[PDB]
RNA sequence: ACGGGGAAUCAGGGUUCGAUUCCGGAGAGGGAGCCUGAGAAACGGCUACCACAUCCAAGGAAGGCAGCAGGCGCGCAAAUUACCCACUCCCGACCCGGGGAGGUAGUGACGAAAAAUAACAAUACAGGACUCUUUCGAGGCCCUGUAAUUGGAAUGAGUCCACUUUAAAUCCUUUAACGAGGAUCCAUUGGAGGGCAAGUCUGGUGCCAGCAGCCGCGGUAAUUCCAGCUCCAAUAGCGUAUAUUAAAGUUGCUGCAGUUAAAAAGCUCGUAGUUGGAUCUUGGGAGCGGCCGU
């Protein structure tokens, strides 16, 4: 601190208060800004429906097609492109499909090449992405 | 453009059979495998050390 | 082998009940039925065999002791006086009802809908 | 509304490090030379150290000739010296500080059962407890992690329905006996 | 955004959460108005209006689960239309009646505890403290190790007479006889370049497929992909996502920084605000233990 006077702590408390809102994170949290347009809505998953399977090219040196699947949210029908991650499990999702989208990692931030791809795909309408890739369980038709 | 190559090796990778082997103890059992492995055997080794999982 | 050391003796005048918590130490059996109990309670303080009622036994942990609760009472026309009525049903001197209460509560509010002596009617 | 407990603490905490190379190597070396079934095991008994521990720091840093300090304190030193970790000279509450990890797992009936002679190594002595061997005062103790009391050591032998302590054979001894005099005659 | 008791985290300070069982308050679809009564602006009371919706012979009439179950809807997100007044109790005109309040079960990996999945010999044999021999070697006083070699011992899971338990069952405990040798009665979930414990092993793929929190790997020797063995970590658990705490001395009261990295208003005045010089009570007697201490 600056000002050490004993009768200062409301200016000490408040000029904190003010300062606080310079944080990044904190304004992130207490503006309802970033709560407006976090596509969730402040949810760990989120439920949509697969409308077109798009391979989203990699970024810098990385050469590669990332397959992943634009969703649209029922909660919202904001939309969405969720990476598919393992060795083959795009043949998995067919359109018009219910997926649950969870989060990639970095709180609303791009992950390794994928460009401005923020959520992933983790079930295939009520079995999970991991149970058909083991194959302990079937895709539904 | 194209997502046609979707899980090309592990498509055509020739899937080895996982092999019949001897069921690993469990709980306790596993330590005194894994503790008189690790501290009652072993010597002074000349040189720097090998890993437990040393192929060479 | 069945040895039973009563704890925690007391005589209610006003319940009229010698009630203790009963010890038994039986080796490798099993926790021993109230009719093998009672029949030591009987040469144990002298008393009757209708008015000692014993109840609610915990077995310790290995096979070596049970420690539930008894009372011995002065007469059976006191003894329906002040009981639970569970505890003359395992006797058999109580003789319970077999009609559950979601019978008689439906039962209840079809007669809440009748005015006059027709109540008599509605239910069966 | 309803009438429960619901009061649980957690008897462990892990560690902050998941992966540093000598602190898994000494909770591994304490395992063998006890017999404990998981690294949750070792973690506990450094908790309730740690525990008893920052009651002293809680104790130490206290006025002296204290009304808290003088009843708190003696009988932290009093349960130390029961559970048979402290001794009885060294029962004034700075020596709870100088006292580690290997101090309480001797009093483990796990090892009481291996350090009298009535297991062969510690790992048969879990064996002997959790199939139900033992007693401590006519009491049959099924459970390896009994913190013998310091009284409580000289009655530790085997239980009453035991074919290794004075009882009844089990199933093996007789299936034997089944096979011998059945084709005999 | 019900509020507090509290909760999580936590060197010390803090930060964050408190819908939720205890207290106080508010509300019964939204408002409003009342009756009765000691007490209500009552909703398992009424009268409206508004929204919604039910039965109907079209005239009418009845309604309020943010009680307990259940059902639909919404969702990432949540249990039985079960039993009982035996317990805690409350009401009544009452020893008797009643109570989804409450209790007991079903469901339940939200979570917390305890804690199985082997143990012990037997000889092969691999070494080790050691009498002996320079070693190659034997002894073996101490056992130390592992294994589809051979055994005699175990208890639990599971099956189930029988009590016990409790209102009646249940579950645990207790109890029989039946119950373990690839004890298939088979522990997984994640990793294995670095951070970060753990393979320059092989086979495939060849900027592709994919991995990868970050750094990055993959261009035909891939420690990183996909597989085989392998081993590492935690262990009835473990991985992922999101909010949040410590990490963060990267919010700094403790405790940061502002010359050049982000940053001192162009400069001065100035009322709130904050902070403000030294200065007025000292020393003596006296009781006292081993010059000093009370």
């Amino acid at each position: 601190g600056k000002c050490r006077g004993l009768r200062t702590a409301r200016k000490l408390r408040s000029h904190r208060r003010d300062q606080k809102w310079h944080d990044k994170q904190y304004k992130k949290a207490h503006l309802g800004t970033a709560l407006k347009a976090n596509p969730f809505g402040g949810a760990s998953h989120a439920k949509g429906i697969v409308l077109e399977k798009v391979g989203v090219e990699a970024k810098q040196p990385n050469s590669a097609i990332r397959k992943c699947v634009r969703v649209q949210l029922i909660k919202n029908g904001k939309k969405i492109t969720a990476f598919v991650p393992n060795d083959g499990c795009l043949n998995f999702i067919e359109e018009n499909d219910e997926v649950l989208v969870a989060g990639f990692g970095r709180k609303g931030h791009a992950v390794g090449d994928i460009p401005g791809v923020r959520f992933k795909v983790v079930k295939v309408a009520n079995v999970s992405l991991l149970a058909l890739y083991k194959g302990k369980k079937e895709r539904p038709r | 453009g194209s997502l046609a190559r979707v899980g090309k090796v592990r498509g055509q990778t020739l899937k080895v059979a996982k092999q019949e082997k001897k069921k690993k103890r469990t709980g306790r059992a596993k330590r005194r495998m894994q503790y008189n492995r690790r501290f009652v055997n072993v010597v002074p080794t000349f040189g720097k050390k090998k890993g437990p999982n040393a192929n060479s | 082998t069945v040895t039973i050391r009563t704890r925690k003796f007391m005589t209610n005048r006003l319940l009229q009940r010698k009630q203790m918590v009963i010890d038994v130490l039986h080796p490798g059996k099993a926790t021993v039925p109230k009719t093998e109990i009672r029949e030591k309670l009987a040469k144990m303080y002298k008393t009757t065999p209708d008015v000692i009622f014993v109840f609610g036994f915990r077995t310790h942990f290995g096979g070596g002791k049970t420690t539930g609760f008894g009372m011995i009472y002065d007469s059976l026309d006191y003894a329906k006086k002040n009981e639970p009525k569970h505890r003359l049903a395992r006797h058999g001197l109580y003789e319970k009802k077999k009609t559950s209460r979601k019978q008689r509560k439906e039962r209840k509010n079809r007669m809440k809908k009748v005015r006059g002596t027709a109540k008599a009617n509605v239910g069966a | 509304p309803v009438a429960r407990s619901w009061v649980c603490r957690k008897t462990y905490v892990t560690p902050r490090r998941p992966f540093e190379k000598s602190r898994l190597d000494q909770e591994l070396k304490l395992i063998g030379e006890y017999g404990l079934r998981n690294k949750r095991e070792v973690w506990r008994v450094k908790f309730t150290l740690a525990k008893i521990r920052k009651a002293a720091r809680e104790l130490l840093t206290l006025d002296e000739k204290d009304p808290r300090r003088l009843f708190e304190g003696n009988a932290l030193l009093r349960r130390l010296v029961r559970i048979g970790v402290l001794d009885e000279g060294k029962m004034k509450l700075d020596y709870i500080l100088g006292l580690k990890i290997e101090d309480f797992l001797e009093r483990r009936l796990q090892t009481q059962v291996f350090k009298l002679g009535l297991a062969k190594s510690i790992h048969h002595a879990r064996v002997l407890i959790r199939q139900r061997h033992i007693r401590v005062r006519k009491q049959v103790v099924n459970i390896p992690s009994f913190i013998v009391r310091l009284d409580s050591q000289k009655h530790i032998d085997f239980s009453l329905r035991s074919p290794y302590g004075g009882g009844r054979p089990g199933r093996v001894k007789r299936k034997n006996a089944k096979k011998g005099q059945g084709g005999a005659g």
